[PDB]
Formats: C-alpha cells, sequence, structure tokens
C-alpha cells in the first residue's frame, strides 16, 4: 500500500460565549430509519464517520430523503465566520484563450478532507432506532460535512495548498479552481496537453483524490453559472421572458434581473421603463400595468434578443478600448473591445438619483464604473472612446467648482454628443440691462409675488397660488429671463436659486427650473450675481412682492 | 525582542473591511515584496480560520522608481485600544525649519504579540477573481499601526538620548511612520545634520513652519467702485461679520440706493469709507476666543479657486478657524485636477500633523466615486486621513480667494 500523503487540519472555534448545538431528534419512519442505518454503515465503513459513546452532550438533527440529510442550520449559527473566496466571480471576458482546455472534477469531494478532531464532537448526530426501544445511535464526522459553513473555505484551501506546487513546476499550463471542479489549460499540443493532464491527476492521486479515469465526462461547450464557454468564444446561457396578461412586483423583479444579465453582452438593453415600477416595494403580490414606453421597450429588447451575440477572450498584446454612448432619459450604454466589432463585453449604465443634473457628470460617473469594472476583470484601465469634444471637456473641468478626472480618452463623433449647453458670464456685462429680481411667499396662505425692477425703468410683479418662497425666487429669475434681451444680468438673494443654477443642470425635475434651462440656452451673455436680502441694498426690492 | 501584550477596545471584533481592485502592475510589486517579506519572517501565510482583512495596495515614494507596501490601517487603528501620553511639542511649529524622515524599517525589528498577529490579516487580490488572494498575517511590527509607534516609543527614545542630548536646540517629534526634526539651521548645516542623525539611526523633503502663517480678510482698496464692486463688498463683510463682531455695511448699502447698471461707477460717500475703513482695523485683528480643544475633531474645508489654486481651512467650530492656506504649488499635476486636490490633503494633514499632532477629517470637493477611483494613484503618505464629500457648491469660493 503506497502511502499517500496527509493533510493537515483547519483548527476551528465556536462563536465566543456559545456552546456546541443540542437539538431534539425528529420522529422519522422505519423505513427512513434503515436507510439511514444502512447509508452510515457504510459511510462509517469508508471512515467519514464514527460512532461515540454517551458522553458527547451535541447532538444534530437528521432526515431522509435514499439520501440522508443534516440540518447544520444551528451549528452554522454557532460557529466561527470563516474567509469566503467565492466574492465575485470570474467574468469570461477576463480569460485568456487557450489551444486545450481540459476538465476534472473531484468526486469525493469534501469527503477526502479530514476535519480537525477538537471540533468533530460538535458535529454529532443520533439514529432513532425502532420503536425506540433502544438507544439511538451515535455518529460524529471525521471529515467536512455537507451543509456545513466551514466545509468550502477549508476545502479550497486545501486543495490550492496540495496544487501550488505542481502549478510552480508547471507555468506553462493554467489551472482554476472552482468548488468541485478544475479546468486546466495550455497552448501546448493536445497530446503534450492530456499527458500534463494525467501527470496532474497522478499528482492529486498521491493525496488520495480520484479524477474521472474515463474521457473526460464534460466537454466545450461549458454551461457554467449562466454562461456558455465555447472554444473560441463565450456568450450567455439562452434568455428566458414569461409573457403574461397581469403582472407581478416579483415578475417584474425577474424580469429586470435577466435583462440586466443579458446586457453584459447583449447591446442595447434597456431597464428604466419597468424599474419604475419598483416603487412601492415589499409587496410581492400586485398587478401593474404596462405604459406604452415599457411596452415599446420590452418589444425592443424581444428584438435584441432575437439573435445571439457572442464575446471573446482576453488578448493582453492588443490595447484595451471601452466606447460609450448616451441613450437618452438618463441612460447609457457601452462597449468593450479590442479588435473592431468584436466585444470583450458590453453594459449600461443609469443615472442616480437627485433632483438636477447634467449629461457631462454622468459621463463622468459612467467613465468610472467602467473603470472599476475593467480594473477588476483585466487588471488595467481602457482607453476611452467617448462621444464628447476635446474642447467641451476642457471648459467643463477648468470652470467646475468640483474636482474631476477622465482617464486616457479620444473623441468618437456618434450623435448624440454631450455638449454644455450655456455659460455663465465670470463679469458683470457692460451694455446689458441689469434685473434686480425677488420672490416672496406666505407661509399660510401659500400665496406670494414674483418680480423683478431694472436700471432702463422695465419692472414687473406677477401674482402666485400654491407656491412657496423658493418657487417665487425662481419665477422671478424666469421672469426676467422671459423679458430680456440676448445679454442680460441679474441681481438676486436667492441663495437657493444660485445654487441651483451654479450646479449647471441641462435637466431637471422641477418644470421650472427646466423653462429656466431653456431660456439660459437661449441666451447670447448672462451674468448672474447675489447680495444679501434685507440689508438694505438699493434695487432690490423685498418691498415690491411682500404686499 | 520581547512581546509586549496588546489587546482590543471592549466590544469590538477585529476588523473585517472589503479589498479593492487592483492595477497588475501594483498587484505584481505587493507579490514580489510581500515574497521577500515572507523570506525574511516579517509576514506569515495564513489558512481560512482567519476571517480578519485590511486592505492593502502599492505606492511610489518621491524621488523613487521602487514600489512600497501601503496599509489601509484606519479601520484597525480606531479599534485598537488606545495607547498610552506624550504631550504634543508645541515648539516643533514654532521652529525655522523641519524635516520629515521614514523610520518604518526600525519596527521590523520587534516582534508583534502572537494573539493579536490575527487582526493585521491582509490579502494581496488577484486579477478576475481567478485564484484566491494570497493571505497573510504580520509577525512584526506593521508600519501605519498605531501601536507601532506606541510600543516603539522606548527603543526610539534610547536610540535618540544621544543626539537629544549633544543638540538641546534641536526638537524631534514622532508620529506614525515618520519622525519630524525641527532646528533652526542653514539648509546645508541642516542637510548635513540630517545625514548625521540618518547615520545615527543607521548603525543602531525640506518643510519650513516659519513661511508659513495664518491669513487675514483683506478687503479691495480702489479708486473707483462699480455697482457690482460694492455688492461684492457687501456680500464679503456680511459674510466676515459671522466672524468679527464690529463688521456694520450700512453705509456701504446706502450707495447702492435705487436701480442701477452694475457697471456703473458710484463715488463713495465720506460715511462709507469711514465704515470701510472701520471694518479694514477690525479684520486686521484676530479672531475672538479661538481656542484648541485636544477632545474634539480637526475639520479640513478645501476650495478649488481654479488655475492650479486651492484654498483651505483647518477649524473646530464653525467660523473659528484654527489655521488657513492656500495651496497653489504646481509640479507635474497641471492637467489633472484629482492629483492636485491629493497632494493638497497630504499637505494639509502633514501640518496639520505638525501644529496638533493629528491628523484632521477632511471635506473633499470631489464626488465621492471620482475620489474612491483616482486617490490611490497619488498618494506618497505613509498615513491616511479621514475624509467626506461636499456636494453642494459653496458660495464661500471667492471669499476665500
Ligand atoms: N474560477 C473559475 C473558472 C470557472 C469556470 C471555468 C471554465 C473554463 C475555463 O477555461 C480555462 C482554464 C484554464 C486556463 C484558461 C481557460 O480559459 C480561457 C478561455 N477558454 C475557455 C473555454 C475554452 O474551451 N477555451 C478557452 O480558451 C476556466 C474556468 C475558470
Amino acid at each position: 500500500m503506497v502511502p499517500i500523503s496527509p493533510i493537515e487540519t483547519v483548527p476551528v472555534k465556536l462563536k465566543p460565549g456559545m456552546d456546541g448545538p443540542k437539538v431534539k431528534q425528529w420522529p422519522l419512519t422505519e423505513e427512513k430509519i434503515k436507510a439511514l442505518v444502512e447509508i452510515c454503515t457504510e459511510m462509517e465503513k469508508e471512515g467519514k464517520i464514527s460512532k461515540i459513546g454517551p458522553e458527547n452532550p451535541y447532538n444534530t438533527p437528521v432526515f431522509a430523503i435514499w439520501r440522508k440529510l443534516v440540518d447544520f442550520r444551528e451549528l452554522n449559527k454557532r460557529t466561527q465566520d470563516f474567509w469566503e473566496v467565492q466574492l465575485g466571480i470570474p467574468h469570461p471576458a477576463g480569460l485568456k484563450k487557450k489551444k486545450s482546455v481540459t476538465v476534472l472534477d473531484v468526486g469525493d469531494a469534501y469527503f477526502s478532507v479530514p476535519l480537525d478532531e477538537d471540533f468533530r464532537k460538535y458535529t454529532a448526530f443520533t439514529i432513532p432506532s425502532i420503536n425506540n426501544e433502544t438507544p439511538g445511535i451515535r455518529y460524529q464526522y471525521n471529515v467536512l460535512p455537507q451543509g456545513w459553513k466551514g466545509s468550502p473555505a477549508i476545502f479550497q484551501s486545501s486543495m490550492t495548498k496540495i496544487l501550488e506546487p505542481f502549478a510552480a513546476q508547471n507555468p506553462d499550463i493554467v489551472i482554476y479552481q472552482y468548488m468541485d471542479d478544475l479546468y486546466v489549460g495550455s497552448d501546448l499540443e493536445i497530446g503534450q496537453h492530456r499527458t500534463k493532464i494525467e501527470e496532474l491527476r497522478q499528482h492529486l492521486l498521491r493525496w488520495g483524490l480520484t479524477t474521472p479515469d474515463k474521457k473526460h465526462q464534460k466537454e466545450p461547450p461549458f454551461l457554467w453559472m449562466g454562461y456558455e464557454l465555447h472554444p473560441d468564444k463565450w456568450t450567455v446561457q439562452p434568455i428566458v421572458l414569461p409573457e403574461k396578461d397581469s403582472w407581478t412586483v416579483n415578475d417584474i423583479q425577474k424580469l429586470v434581473g435577466k435583462l440586466n444579465w443579458a446586457s453584459q453582452i447583449y447591446p442595447g438593453i434597456k431597464v428604466r421603463q419597468l424599474s419604475k415600477l419598483l416603487r412601492g416595494t415589499k409587496a410581492l403580490t400586485e398587478v401593474i400595468p404596462l405604459t406604452e414606453e415599457a411596452e415599446l421597450e420590452l418589444a425592443e429588447n424581444r428584438e435584441i434578443l432575437k439573435e445571439p451575440v457572442h464575446g471573446v477572450y482576453y488578448d493582453p498584446s492588443k490595447d484595451l478600448i471601452a466606447e460609450i454612448q448616451k441613450q437618452g432619459q438618463g441612460q447609457w450604454t457601452y462597449q468593450i473591445y479590442q479588435e473592431p466589432f468584436k466585444n470583450l463585453k458590453t453594459g449600461k449604465y443609469a443615472r442616480m438619483r437627485g433632483a438636477h443634473t447634467n449629461d457631462v457628470k454622468q459621463l463622468t460617473e459612467a467613465v468610472q464604473k467602467i473603470t472599476t469594472e475593467s480594473i477588476v476583470i483585466w487588471g488595467k484601465t481602457p482607453k476611452f472612446k467617448l462621444p464628447i469634444q476635446k474642447e467641451t471637456w476642457e471648459t467643463w473641468w477648468t470652470e467646475y467648482w468640483q474636482a474631476t478626472w477622465i482617464p486616457e480618452w479620444e473623441f468618437v463623433n456618434t450623435p448624440p454628443l454631450v455638449k454644455l449647453w450655456y455659460q455663465l458670464e465670470k463679469e458683470p456685462i457692460v451694455g446689458a440691462e441689469t434685473f434686480y429680481v425677488d420672490g416672496a411667499a406666505n407661509r399660510e396662505t401659500k400665496l406670494g409675488k414674483a418680480g423683478y425692477v431694472t436700471n432702463k425703468g422695465r419692472q414687473k410683479v406677477v401674482p402666485l397660488t400654491n407656491t412657496t418662497n423658493q418657487k417665487t425666487e425662481l419665477q422671478a429669475i424666469y421672469l426676467a429671463l422671459q423679458d430680456s434681451g440676448l445679454e442680460v444680468n441679474i441681481v438676486t438673494d436667492s441663495q437657493y436659486a444660485l445654487g441651483i443654477i451654479q450646479a449647471q443642470p441641462d435637466k431637471s425635475e422641477s418644470e421650472l427650473v427646466n423653462q429656466i434651462i431653456e431660456q439660459l440656452i437661449k441666451k447670447e451673455k448672462v451674468y448672474l450675481a447675489w447680495v444679501p436680502a434685507h440689508k438694505g441694498i438699493g434695487g432690490n426690492e423685498q418691498v415690491d412682492k411682500l404686499v | 525582542i520581547e512581546t509586549v501584550p496588546v489587546k482590543l477596545k471592549p466590544g469590538m471584533d477585529g476588523p473585517k473591511v472589503k479589498q479593492w481592485p487592483l492595477t497588475e502592475e501594483k498587484i505584481k510589486a505587493l507579490v514580489e515584496i510581500c515574497t521577500e517579506m515572507e523570506k525574511e519572517g516579517k509576514i506569515s501565510k495564513i489558512g481560512p480560520e482567519n476571517p480578519y482583512n485590511t486592505p492593502v495596495f502599492a505606492i511610489k515614494k518621491k524621488d523613487s522608481t521602487k514600489w512600497r507596501k501601503l496599509v489601509d490601517f484606519r479601520e484597525l487603528n480606531k479599534r485598537t485600544q488606545d495607547f498610552w501620553g506624550i504631550p504634543h511639542p508645541a515648539g516643533l511649529k514654532k521652529k525655522k525649519s523641519v524635516t520629515v524622515l521614514d523610520v518604518g524599517d526600525a519596527y521590523f525589528s520587534v516582534p508583534l504579540d502572537e494573539d493579536f498577529r490575527k487582526y493585521t490579516a491582509f490579502t494581496i487580490p488577484s486579477i478576475n477573481n481567478e485564484t484566491p488572494g494570497i493571505r497573510y498575517q504580520y509577525n512584526v511590527l506593521p508600519q501605519g499601526w498605531k501601536g507601532s509607534p506606541a510600543i516603539f516609543q522606548s527603543s526610539m527614545t534610547k536610540i535618540l538620548e544621544p543626539f537629544k542630548k549633544q543638540n538641546p536646540d534641536i526638537v524631534i517629534y514622532q508620529y506614525m511612520d515618520d519622525l519630524y526634526v525641527g532646528s533652526d539651521l542653514e539648509i546645508g548645516q541642516h542637510r548635513t545634520k540630517i545625514e548625521e542623525l540618518r547615520q545615527h539611526l543607521l548603525r543602531w523633503y525640506e518643510l519650513h513652519p516659519d513661511k508659513w502663517t495664518v491669513q487675514p480678510i483683506v478687503l479691495p482698496e480702489k479708486d473707483s467702485w462699480t455697482v457690482n464692486d460694492i455688492q461684492k463688498l457687501v456680500g464679503k463683510l456680511n459674510w466676515a461679520s459671522q466672524i468679527y463682531p464690529g463688521i456694520k455695511v450700512r453705509q456701504l448699502s446706502k450707495l447702492l440706493r435705487g436701480t442701477k447698471a452694475l457697471t456703473e461707477v458710484i463715488p463713495l460717500t465720506e460715511e462709507a469709507e469711514l465704515e470701510l475703513a472701520e471694518n479694514r482695523e477690525i479684520l486686521k485683528e484676530p479672531v475672538h476666543g479661538v481656542y484648541y480643544d485636544p477632545s474634539k475633531d480637526l475639520i479640513a474645508e478645501i476650495q478649488k479657486q481654479g488655475q492650479g489654486q486651492w484654498t483651505y481651512q483647518i477649524y473646530q467650530e464653525p467660523f473659528k478657524n484654527l489655521k488657513t492656506g492656500k495651496y497653489a504649488r504646481m509640479r507635474g499635476a497641471h492637467t489633472n485636477d484629482v492629483k492636485q486636490l491629493t497632494e493638497a490633503v497630504q499637505k494639509i494633514t502633514t501640518e496639520s500633523i505638525v501644529i496638533w499632532g493629528k491628523t484632521p477629517k477632511f471635506k473633499l470637493p470631489i464626488q465621492k466615486e471620482t475620489w474612491e477611483t483616482w486617490w490611490t494613484e497619488y498618494w506618497q503618505a505613509t498615513w491616511i486621513p479621514e475624509w467626506e464629500f461636499v456636494n453642494t457648491p459653496p458660495l464661500v469660493k471667492l471669499w476665500y480667494q
């Protein structure tokens, strides 16, 4: 008998201040009991478990579905936290093409790895005897139990520790380790490849690990985590979109999820109109009707998902390029590729929740997102193609009050183009009329007034119902914009309005702000000045709108 | 050579903090560095039984192409027990010149308390989560930890004892992995003394605090004022009234009477000139009742003035500035706002360390996502401060300009 190498155990403790689980064993049918007896007998013969004495206070419930099922939920609640390596998953677009790729599954997976003996007494469970006229049969685990909290992490770390020297001794081949499967790859010849596969499974066999002896049970394409992995390309598993004349909130969530999943390779996926129906959630049962926007959008989604699209794999010797397009209504789409027309992957960005905004900011945010994603997947920042002129970006970031940056990028001309719709003067305008504006409102009656007086004698006051101070202060400025020439100076005491306008939105949720913007767009020169209210500042008339 | 027992604060588990993505080159740099450190016993590989994690990344200091390992020990620091205290050298800021030295390599000589080592666990990440990250833990005193200088205080005292007994006029301060040395010598004599001290540390960044002071509030001096000029002036004075008690603007506001064109010149009345003069006299004096409280946080606000110019204020209570300044230094940052901001934050933090012996909480004029995406690309400092993000443009921008 060849002395296979042992495996050092991972020391495991319970959470501090807690003791091992003790739970009452469930009553079982005689059939179930017999089945469990046979199974546990076979397992004990294999060495996965061992009988224990009455001394052990701890117990875990066991069931039969034959296959046994040990409910370790309580122990999991009482077991220590572990370091999980499954946070995030490898994205197929990040993989590098290999001439040969073989799959070795680890049959006899968790049961080939020993458990820390000091912890085995906490995994104890009992089998109810027939008619309970004898003491139940007591067992404990000697290996990693299925369903236990610490099994996957310990298994992964152990397998890594075993594989490390072989990997170091074979830099010319790449080995990926995922759960109960190992994926080996190489740019070598097919014979040398199969040979090194045999070497690897031998090396694994040295620790007493078994791999498929026959021709490997799985071959390309690989169906993995919703992906299809072909030799020369990758894509997603076929979409499933339910069609029903009555939609619930949960169905909307599932549809949104599947569309978002499909959007990583299918360009032009839009999900806004269907996501707007997820306001007032937490009720999974409901009937939500469709708008024409949502129906046309879903029809367009069925239009894009009509024919299959494939992404390619990553070649480090070629540059990484990300191109962005504006779709409207705060929607943005992007493609990451190296060769033209051959995408590595695609995606979308939706603007955040805010009262005001402009295109340049959203573009910046989109770029940040793509940058982070690209650093995750390929470990580098891609060169960007943006629908914005160099001069536009220049003016924007030079005059913007916040600090802002975009990595290396070039201008691609693919309308709509992102542009600055208006720019405020830095200095008062000579020969331009000066509108002193003001607005006020009564907190009780919600009645107010908004208006202006100018240097040329021009005046206006307009009475308003159902309005607030902020609204009247905006309305005054809007009035001044309406009744003035292509060049105008405007004096206000509204820190609110000045803040809004200095934020430079091209679009807003407030119709009044939108109208002010539309006014600013039509203007040639606009200087917006500010003064403190109620300081007795001449020309600024609180007395005109407070009547 | 003898480990001192270190615990955490009551009711606090060790830090679990997500490791953020790194570029391939930084990953490779960290792999090389950590391999070497492992070969030197400074760190050791750990298993899955360790849940704890602290962020880590790579940088490049001034005048060096060699990558460096920086660990974001912020969470661990605030979760680590308070270590005891040496009163801050209030004369350090009063000195003519101060030179900062990196004494981090010294810490790796002293071993870390065994039971505590599991809290310093960190992960070298992998691209695309292909293989599980390389997990390490520290065996010796880690750089960036607040306990490392506290433990090494005795040793550092013993090492710097002869130099202190030699030059009583030289002030020595220590913060984290940095040693601040103040004096009143000449730049050449300064550099030679620094070589002497570094050689004294071997066998075992010129900064001039005098060229930096606080800043007053100045008003324009004009022969002729337009309506706009007077409006802005009134705005600024009105703002400054929140700080200085006796500021009055009624006589200047009296000039604005009526509705005129913004570009129209208004001659100042005698009362207006008098009022303006009084306001000047008031602004020349310092601020009433401004004290420092060691039990209160330091807050720093930074405004972008454009053209590579930046203004900043350090305070505790609003309108009670402890320090003000204006960073306009341009090195290689001309086309990048974020780099400028990062260097500004570093400089202000350093000044704060020199004056009070602790870092301020920043209020950065940048979107969270942008800053979080790029700030590690331009960070040369061994420490890190805390920061928040102001999304609303401040009106006081030109009032510090
Ligand atoms: N964690 C993880 C994980 C999960 C599933 C995987 C499936 C296939 C695979 O494959 C690879 C395994 C080792 C090295 C290079 C690989 O893929 C490069 C691209 N590729 C793909 C499929 C194919 O048939 N041919 C190819 O060239 C690696 C995998 C890794």
